[PDB]
């Protein structure tokens, strides 16, 4: 008479979804309710362009079905760079990529009232280690919400 | 063999120890077996190099993160910042900064994997739910990060190599509205470099 | 990709000058080759099977002394001494014994590395000269009879590695192996056969050990405790025309096990 | 240099090798023809076989892997030195070597493992000497030998995948020789130590599996053991075994 | 405690020459020739080659992380002469030339010691010819060829003081394949093998380097030995084969030129 869980969601698919993003060197990670997924953009975009290969829209197909399993009411959708050029080349770079992940991610419906995005280039690293382009350890896309309820 | 509540912050020695009673049944193993000394003898090597490469990677990481999982505590790791988030309703006692001491395996634990980074730098962080009043909120959290401090320092860290502050419900990780959310709320974060 | 980025980007350690002095006991056997391992015969219907030297262990001891100073730079002066003698009774009516003594001085500079926290490593390279000898004498069931005898010294580098993985908790498993070569002069003196000769000549050599290792912290330095096995092998050693061959290697190999004391300055 | 950061991931590789033994100047020489008042000596003329590797690994640490690898080769070759009388030789060597290995980075071209194990091989000697119809006699000679073995590996990577590998080792092993040779009339069974040298170059080029990496590779293998066997059924004493080749070889490693 | 950061960008070439003044050594089997009796007595004399000169050239072109191709050439020729009695003597012609293509790369652990570590491909020719005379006779000798090639692998420590003054040792291992010949006139035979060969050599020694405007020169003097096993083979001699080696000094100049 009355929905059992929430439409089209089933715990054993969330730990089966995060096991395998864990696995395939993306990572998915947990705090309270707070979801982060984070990206190395090797695997996303081309060397350093707001360019999807479409090997990798796999991926983010993926990723936006892990993204419907939980009821959220935002989204934010962040990117990191190594040091290329100027401050104002890779921050318009990561907003561009930003950007494009958020409108791919919101046309594969993903229920989520709002999508945020921001580029903040190479402003918040992860590792003391910048040698390397794109396959960089900090040169990432992160993908952090707050389950609802 | 070994003192049950912190081993008196003494280098704790379960190696050795595994190390002398596999030598031990596999001196027996080649007593029962050959009954020559030799063959004892032989048996003696094989059974301590056989403890040696089950307790050696027994010892290893992998295996103490599984571990400090299995009680209560959560080990995540991302770039070089690494957090071990730990409750404070299993590991500290009802509102008061007195350590949990029927919950010393874990925190015992806890000692052996900051020991792998002998050159890192600790930030330790107390969190509370929202009941209460805000100076409530801010010495408890405050006394509870202190006392993860103090007892992280007793085992044999550095002095300089610590920072302790205690927030109040300012950093949440749930929705402090409901219950098992405000529940994860309630945690101590050891950060390391 | 490795998200996760703390590599090894150090190896070589903190200045440090110190003294070290070890002392080791050596459980071994040595061998020959097939020209020199067997002697005599048994005949069963004209069937003759050969009997081997098979020598009976003995023990064998090392001590060396070490002087680290700066980086991981150290200086290791080394002396191996084996003494054998080993009968081999063929038959009761007549017998051989054996009397093989080895010594070896090894000096060594040593460069220091840890790889990462857990696996550590030390290149080696330095010189080497080794005494060998071999006398062999043959008797009667009570009648001293007359054997040979085969000489040598050498003196030549040798280079290897020193490969240790610890695992924290003071332990280890260590392997180690070098490569030495020396240059030298040998002699041989048969009186069976009546015949001397005396010539220089090429020596190679290859050892290697491979263990467990524990070392205890003490306020003024270090103890190791070092158990395992040892191999070692010593190319056309010596040469005698009596035996049913020619030339003859020298290998050996036994277990062993060694304290090392550190101390700092 | 750089170690490479912690990595978990088990690994499995198949080798097939296409190889050629040597025996040394003691045993290489059998039977003799006299023509023109000279004898010439006929080469021992060994034919290419194929044998095989399995290795199985474990990368668990940071910049380690736990590896054994087994080969085992297999030889059934016929010599004539005369019309009428000839010898087959069968000689089989199989060795298990199981390391532990360290990996090293030192640029984004250069790459190195070094490794220290144990290793243990039987190599085996039947030789069959036949008349032209009547089985004749022959002789055999048995090795088992186990002991260290100590190596480096260095590769060199132009990015892509596409590299080369030198890889060289040395070895000690200890353990029994025996031999028996009928028409001598000789037997015996002693306690023997042999040396061993190995060394291999080749290419490589990997392919990134969603999975994973497969790496597949080609290269050449020598390899001897000093005084491996000995019987004095040949005119010499002492033989060093040996053998060179090349060999094809699929890898696969997959994360954990 | 930090340090071993490999060498950067550096593209330039070398050339070494060097003399060396080598020393030949055979194993028993082939070290022992002619005899002296005296009561019994049997005293074999020691083939003792004579001692020779030899050179070897090295060019080397060095590339991206401090990495070098280099190839070295070493050119031995020894003819010795033994009289084992007053009749006769014996005339013994060594000849061997080694080619050896690396590819190494350079370490710096530390301001004050270096390594090399290097491999690639070693190919040797190695010949002995021994002819037997009557004082006046050219007798039935024989010969002894053997040429291979293989992969060869090694180690190279430099401690350096600074101001170029330094100490070196690099120790080398090889494995070869190819075929050995060998022809006895006086036993009346011939053969050949496929045949392959290990060998090892080390060196030691010291250098001294001064800085140049276009690059910088080493001068090099050491002593070095090397061996392979079972290089030749013939009943002629006592024994039937022989374990090959030299040892000797020599002294070499190294420039390297930047680009």
């Amino acid at each position: 008479k009355l929905p059992c869980r929430v439409d089209g969601a089933c715990d054993a698919t969330i730990i089966k979804m995060m096991t395998d993003l864990n696995k395939k060197g993306i990572k998915v990670a947990s705090v309270g309710q707070n979801y982060l997924i984070s990206i190395p953009a090797s695997a996303l975009f081309a060397d350093q362009s707001p360019r999807l290969n479409w090997a990798s829209y796999s991926l983010l197909n993926e990723i936006a079905a892990f993204l419907k399993q939980f009821r959220k009411i935002a989204i934010t959708v962040t990117s990191y760079s190594s040091k290329y050029v100027s401050v104002k080349r890779e921050r318009a770079l990561t907003l561009a990529r930003s950007r494009v992940v958020s409108e791919y991610l919101w046309s594969q419906g993903v229920d989520s009232r709002i999508i945020f995005t921001q580029g903040l280039g190479s402003d918040k690293p992860i590792t003391s280690y910048t040698l390397g382009g794109d396959r960089s350890p900090n040169a990432r896309v992160e993908i952090t919400f707050r389950r609802a309820v | 063999c070994f003192h049950p509540p912190y081993n008196n912050f003494q280098p704790d020695r379960r190696a050795v120890k595994r190390v002398g009673v596999d030598t031990g049944i596999g001196a027996v193993a080649g007593a029962i077996a050959s009954g020559t000394a030799s063959g004892t003898l032989i048996g003696a090597a094989a059974g301590g190099t056989v403890g040696l490469v089950a307790s050696i990677y027994r010892d290893s990481k992998r295996k103490i993160i599984r571990d400090l999982q299995k009680q209560d505590i959560q080990y995540v790791e991302y770039g070089d910042t690494r957090t071990l988030i730990i409750p404070t309703d299993k590991y500290f006692m009802f509102s008061s900064p007195r350590l949990n001491e029927i919950c010393y395996p874990g925190l015992n634990n806890v000692i052996r994997l900051l020991n792998f980074y002998p050159q890192s730098t600790i930030y330790v962080a107390g969190f509370t739910d929202n009941v209460g009043s805000r100076s409530h909120k801010r010495k408890l959290s405050q006394a509870q990060a202190e006392t993860m401090m103090t007892f992280l320092w007793a085992n044999g860290i550095a002095a300089k190599r610590l920072k302790a502050e205690g927030y109040g419900d300012k950093n949440a990780i749930s929705d402090n509205a409901i219950i098992h959310g405000s529940a994860q709320n309630r945690r101590i974060e050891i950060q390391w470099f | 990709m490795g998200p996760v980025c703390t590599p090894g980007n150090v190896t070589v350690p903190c200045e440090r000058t110190a003294w070290d002095i070890g002392i080791t006991a050596l459980y071994l056997q040595p061998i020959y080759d097939a020209d020199w391992g067997y002697n005599g015969f048994t005949q069963v219907g004209g069937w003759r099977h050969w009997h081997d030297v098979d020598h009976e262990w003995d023990w064998g001891f090392k001590l060396e002394g070490s002087y680290h100073f700066n980086t991981g730079n150290d200086i290791n002066v080394n002396w191996y001494h084996f003494d054998n003698d080993s009968d081999h009774w063929f038959d009761f009516a007549n017998w051989h014994n054996y009397n093989n003594k080895w010594d070896a001085v090894n000096a060594e500079l040593g460069q220091f590395v840890d790889f990462s926290a857990n696996k550590k490593m030390r290149f080696h390279g330095g010189v080497q000269y080794a005494r060998i000898e071999a006398d062999v004498n043959r008797y009667f069931n009570n009648f001293a009879f007359n054997g040979f005898n085969s000489k040598f010294n050498g003196f030549g580098p040798r280079t290897g590695l020193d490969m240790n993985y610890v695992f924290g908790n003071g332990f280890g498993i260590y392997a180690k192996g070098a490569a030495a070569i020396l240059v030298g002069t040998s002699d041989f003196y048969d009186g069976i056969g009546f015949v001397t000769g005396s010539k220089n000549a090429i020596v190679p050599e290859l050892e290697a050990k491979l263990g467990a290792d524990y070392t205890y912290a003490m306020a003024q330095g270090d103890l190791t405790l070092d158990v395992g096995y040892m191999w070692f092998n010593y190319f056309n050693a010596m040469h005698n025309t009596a035996t049913n061959g020619l030339e003859t290697d020298f290998a050996a190999s036994g277990p062993y096990i060694g304290l090392k004391y550190v101390g700092n300055v």
